[PDB]
């Protein structure tokens, strides 16, 4: 009754298909149980969104020095960013990782107990900070959003998910390609465009002894 | 007529005039139904997997025999530039044979499409072997009409495996099956010919028929073995 | 049938069925596959025997005539095999070598067509149009003798039963002969290089 | 291996002395179990043309053992210096 | 009741004889859908009609370069004239590539829907880019033509399809013979007409081993 990751493939009994992006492809029996489910819809939902912000922001990047703005690449951006950033690295790193450790468990103990920060500990707010659903937040999280609707929620909660997978594919693309070529994901684009007939994965020199 | 040379009994007791081929030619016994008897999938040594690799090492063998000696009578004659007529491992099958640098991209890169390709194509194979008719429910690119299937998974039909659609009848059918496994058991036989002229002549097929056609005594099983390469 | 002297070691008509179509190897089919094999046989003995005899006897300008083989252009020793029409021929005919061979595919294919079809279905092959052809060839329950205006144009058959089996028996048996004869004809060409009738004058002095 | 070769006649040799001791009892075939003096003339398989027992196992033991043979006799002959 | 590809063959069921030029000849079943029964008759009237311009150009330029007037062989013509032509090439291949793509969406969205141009969505004309039958348009195609009469339509119906198969014949005719004389096809011709009995294709060398 739903495209399978493989046709004609038996989907697994745990996946029923009411989980966003639910192709049934599950061979390790992960997820299995229900607490363990919820957790690995977070953790891919999680792991999704900053596999998108990460390559979004990369391909930004990427455009803006092709197009003659002085910018780095993807790999040692931030070791070429520190030399002229105010904010040395030590200090950087443990502010990011105090206030993250805030929010992460903040949503943590949201997961564990749905609304549990929804009782107005955290400034006195009830209706944000609330979780709605098992990896989606509400409140604060969804200013102008269309989550209201529940056909419109659902199909952009597939579509997210689908452009976290792509994005996952896309961060590993970059650096497989970046440790292949030395060059930035737009120059390889590039390359590929100017000479699809030559330029690939295979006359790279490397990953093809 | 029937049977054949080895052809040994208690092995024609569970064949006779039922699969395609059923020449009763199994002298060590791999179409018993007691092999791999009990539940489940088990093994590949059963005859509905070995009557399907048959069949799919056949018509690969008669694709590969066509492939191998084609371009070589027409390199011969006028017919495709004797550049691109090369013998059928130095194409870049095997590098250390000889490969073409002529080609539209690297040998590689047509490796990556081929393995796509007939990933693919023997996947959804697999697939519809392990469930018949299965790859015709999940949307495939609008096509899922013609990967029906039918009850032998080896031969499948439909408006595209059969276009033509002809040997409707059973006795046309059956004089086809037995056409096809034959000239695939030759193909068969015309592979292995094809390896062993090439490893023990380093040059083409034809080219050792022309050999053997001009001087028999002198071009032949001994002399070449006798020889340079082999 | 038109034969039977209980002649098969090998058992190669055995198939346990009987069908006019395919298979190729029903009685029906051996038989009349035999017996167009074998009057081709002795077309083929006339045809390599023929200017042999006409050409030292001076009845026919001698070109070529006590070699079938160098007629056709066959010597297995030219580069490849001794197919007919490779050959180097000596003598120029008004058709030189290979159009000769597209005139004979085009009638011989035609031919065959006709009689392939009036294999398998008789009595229709004489229906739709053929520049008035068609007539001369009335259809029959028997594929290898048709018989009517043409072939059995004198009516040297159509008068009686026994006589007709006797001329069939006969023809068989010569055709056999004549199978054996192109054998022998085929051993000597391939083996010798010298045609047949220069071997039986060998063997008779 | 040349034809005329004593070593090609008597590979030749070899092989027909074997086929003729197996064609007619006489040697431990497929037809013929082995005792210590080789009776009781058994039956398996079908012989698929000429008569007694001469299967596809049984020429191509035979085979193999008159080749085996043929290997002694010519380097036998060969070390002690004959053809 | 026909006369067939072959006297005494069984004619094929979807082959009734209400097609042009209907011999029945389909040893490979195609044209066995009725979908593709109007592709198949769609494809090889367009390959017929461009067959026949195609021969008649060639001949035409043939009888002129052999009369007397400056024209190129039939084989690269377009070689000959690419380098005179104030057109280069790209810009020519793609004009026509244009067009004919055009023409081809046209006549091809014909097909699918017949009369779906004859709406006047194209410079406001109905009875004109209809299509009267499958592959046979309707209204400015046919300013004089006698298809109104319907014995001479199916006539020349006949007639346009018998010399479109002619010329199917003839340009692989032509084909054949160039590569195996590398001379005009109006010489060929001459050549044959001179001496029958010698010049043909056994004698030209190549083709025959
Ligand atoms: C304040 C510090 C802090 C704390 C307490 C956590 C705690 C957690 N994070 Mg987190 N994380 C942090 C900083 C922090 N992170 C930073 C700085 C980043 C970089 C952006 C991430 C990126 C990150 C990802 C991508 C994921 C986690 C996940 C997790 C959970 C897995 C814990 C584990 O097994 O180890 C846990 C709730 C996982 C999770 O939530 O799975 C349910 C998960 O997938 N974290
Ligand atoms: C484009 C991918 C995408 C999609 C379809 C969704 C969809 C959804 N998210 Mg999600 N989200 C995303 C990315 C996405 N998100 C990212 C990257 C983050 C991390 C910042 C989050 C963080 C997040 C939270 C915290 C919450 C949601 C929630 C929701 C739901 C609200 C519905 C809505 O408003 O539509 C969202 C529609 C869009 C996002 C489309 C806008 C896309 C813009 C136009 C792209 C351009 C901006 C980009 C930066 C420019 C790229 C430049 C590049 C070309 C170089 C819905 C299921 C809420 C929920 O489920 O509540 C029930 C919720 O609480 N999401
Ligand atoms: C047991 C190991 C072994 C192996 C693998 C080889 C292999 C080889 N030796 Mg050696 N040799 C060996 C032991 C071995 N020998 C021993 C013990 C001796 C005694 C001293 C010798 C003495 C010897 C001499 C004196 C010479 C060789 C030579 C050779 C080559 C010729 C092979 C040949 O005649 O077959 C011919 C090839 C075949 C029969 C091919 C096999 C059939 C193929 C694989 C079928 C595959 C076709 C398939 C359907 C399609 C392929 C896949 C495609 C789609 C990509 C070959 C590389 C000769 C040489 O150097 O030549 C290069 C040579 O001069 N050898
Ligand atoms: C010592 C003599 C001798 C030997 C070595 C053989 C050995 C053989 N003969 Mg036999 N044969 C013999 C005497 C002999 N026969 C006699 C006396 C007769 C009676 C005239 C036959 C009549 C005979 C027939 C009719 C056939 C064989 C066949 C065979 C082969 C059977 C295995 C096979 O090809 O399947 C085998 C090579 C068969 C064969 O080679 O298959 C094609 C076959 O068709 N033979
Ligand atoms: C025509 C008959 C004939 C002859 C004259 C020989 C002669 C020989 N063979 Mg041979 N052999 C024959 C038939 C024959 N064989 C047959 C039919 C077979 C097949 C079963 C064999 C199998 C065979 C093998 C497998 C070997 C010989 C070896 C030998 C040598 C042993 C004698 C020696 O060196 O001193 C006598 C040597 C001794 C060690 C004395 C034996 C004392 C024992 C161990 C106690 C000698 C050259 C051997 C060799 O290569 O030697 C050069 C060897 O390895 N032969
Ligand atoms: C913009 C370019 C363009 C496009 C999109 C089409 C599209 C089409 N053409 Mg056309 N065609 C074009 C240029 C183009 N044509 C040109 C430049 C020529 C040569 C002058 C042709 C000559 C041509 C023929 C001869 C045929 C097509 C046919 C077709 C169809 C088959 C599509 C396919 O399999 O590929 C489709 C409607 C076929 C068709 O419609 O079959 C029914 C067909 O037979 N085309
Ligand atoms: C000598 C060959 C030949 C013949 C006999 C026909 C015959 C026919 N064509 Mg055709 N046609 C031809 C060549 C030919 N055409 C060529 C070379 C082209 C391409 C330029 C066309 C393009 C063409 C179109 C576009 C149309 C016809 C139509 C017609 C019909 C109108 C009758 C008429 O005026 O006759 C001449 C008739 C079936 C019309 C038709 O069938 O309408 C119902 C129609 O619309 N033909
Ligand atoms: C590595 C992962 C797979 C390991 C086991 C492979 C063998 C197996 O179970 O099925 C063998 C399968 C098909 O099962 C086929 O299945 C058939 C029916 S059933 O599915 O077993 O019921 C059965 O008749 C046949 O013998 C069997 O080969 O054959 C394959 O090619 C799949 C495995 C490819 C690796
Ligand atoms: C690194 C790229 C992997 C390929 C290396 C490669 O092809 O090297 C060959 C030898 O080294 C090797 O084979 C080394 C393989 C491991 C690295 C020489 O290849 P060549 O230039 O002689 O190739 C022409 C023959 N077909
Ligand atoms: C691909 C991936 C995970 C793939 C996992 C797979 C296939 C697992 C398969 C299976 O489990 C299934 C499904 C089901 C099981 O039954 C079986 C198996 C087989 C076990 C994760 C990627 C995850 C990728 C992520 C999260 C990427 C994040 C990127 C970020 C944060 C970027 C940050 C940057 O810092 C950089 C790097 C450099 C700077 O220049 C720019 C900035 C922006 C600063």
């Amino acid at each position: 009754d739903r495209p399978l990751w493989s046709p004609g493939s038996e989907p697994p009994a745990w996946l029923d298909g009411s989980l966003a992006g639910d192709y049934g492809f599950d061979p390790l029996h992960l997820s299995e149980e229900p607490e363990m489910r919820k957790w690995m819809v977070q953790a891919e939902l999680v792991h999704a969104r900053w596999a998108m912000l990460g390559v979004a922001g990369i391909l930004f990047t990427s455009i803006a020095a092709k197009t003659g703005a002085p910018f780095p690449d993807w790999y040692d951006a931030g070791k070429e960013a520190i030399k002229t950033s105010p904010a040395p690295l030590g200090s950087l790193i443990f502010t990011e990782l105090l206030l993250f450790g805030w929010v992460e468990t903040k949503r943590l103990y949201d997961l564990r107990n749905p609304g549990s920060q929804g009782d107005g500990s955290f400034l006195g707010i009830t209706d944000g900070l609330k979780g709605k659903e098992n990896g989606y937040p509400g409140g604060l999280f969804d200013p102008m959003g269309m989550s209201k609707n529940e056909a419109s929620y659902k199909e952009a909660k597939v579509k997210e998910i689908k452009n976290g997978r792509l994005a996952m594919l896309a961060f590993v693309g970059f650096i497989a390609q970046h440790h292949a070529t030395h060059k930035s994901p737009i120059d390889n684009l590039l390359d590929h465009v100017a000479d699809p007939f030559h330029v690939t994965f295979a006359t790279n020199g490397v990953s093809i002894p | 007529d029937f049977l054949y040379v080895g052809s040994d009994a208690a092995a024609l007791k569970y064949l006779d005039g039922t699969l395609p081929g059923d020449y009763g030619f199994d002298p060590l016994g791999l179409l018993d139904p007691s092999v791999s008897g009990g539940k489940g999938e088990g093994g590949f040594v059963n005859p509905r997997w070995l009557q399907y690799s048959e069949v799919i090492h056949a018509r690969w063998a008669m694709l590969g025999a066509a492939g191998c000696i084609a371009p070589e009578i027409l390199g011969k004659a006028g017919v495709i530039p004797a550049e691109t007529a090369v013998d059928w491992f130095r194409t870049g099958v095997i590098p250390p044979a000889g490969v073409y640098k002529n080609f539209w991209a690297d040998p590689f890169t047509l490796f990556f499409i081929e393995v796509v390709a007939i990933q693919f194509a023997e996947l959804k194979r697999l697939q519809d072997y392990k469930n018949p008719g299965s790859q015709s429910r999940q949307y495939f690119l609008g096509l899922e009409g013609l990967f029906k299937g039918s009850d032998n998974p080896a031969y499948p039909g439909g408006p595209f495996f059969n276009f033509a659609n002809f040997g409707k009848t059973e006795e046309e059918m059956k004089k086809l099956k037995l056409n096809e496994i034959k000239n695939g058991r030759l193909a068969m036989l015309a592979m292995f010919g094809y390896g062993a002229q090439a490893v023990i002549t380093g040059d083409g097929p034809f080219d050792n028929l022309l050999a053997h056609l001009a001087d028999p005594t002198g071009n032949n099983l001994i002399t070449n073995l006798g020889g340079k390469f082999g | 049938l038109p034969g039977d002297f209980g002649w098969d070691p090998l058992h190669l008509a055995d198939t346990n069925d009987q069908d006019r179509l395919n298979n190729a190897m029903s009685m029906e089919w051996l038989s009349y596959a035999e017996v167009i094999h074998g009057r081709w046989a002795m077309l083929g003995a006339v045809g390599a025997l023929s200017p042999e005899i006409l050409g030292k006897a001076g009845v026919i300008p001698e070109e070529t005539g006590l070699t079938w083989f160098q007629a056709g252009g066959l010597d297995s020793t030219s580069n490849l095999i001794a197919v007919p029409f490779t050959g180097p021929i000596p003598f120029q005919y008004w058709t030189d070598k290979y159009v000769l061979l597209y005139t004979m595919l085009v009638a011989m294919g035609f031919a065959e067509t006709r009689r392939w079809q009036e294999y398998k279905q008789p009595g229709s092959v004489q229906k739709q149009f053929f520049l008035g052809l068609e007539k001369l060839t009335p259809p029959s329950q028997q594929p290898a003798y048709p018989g009517g205006a043409f072939f059995n144009f004198a009516g040297l058959g159509t008068k009686d039963e026994k006589k007709m089996f006797e001329l069939k028996v006969k023809e068989i048996r010569n055709g056999r002969l004549a199978m054996l004869a192109f054998l022998g004809f085929m051993v000597q060409a391939e083996v010798t290089h010298v045609g047949p009738f220069q071997n039986l004058l060998d063997h008779i002095n | 291996s040349f034809i005329g070769s004593p070593t090609n006649l008597i590979m030749v040799s070899s092989i027909g002395a074997c086929l003729f001791a197996s064609r007619f009892g006489l040697a431990p075939s497929v037809r013929k179990v082995a005792q210590p003096l080789k009776l009781s003339d058994r039956e398996v398989l079908q012989t698929t043309g000429d008569p007694a027992g001469f299967t596809a196992t049984d020429v191509l033991a035979m085979g193999a053992a008159g080749h085996a043979i043929g290997v002694g006799i010519v380097l036998g002959l060969k070390g002690i210096g004959q053809l």
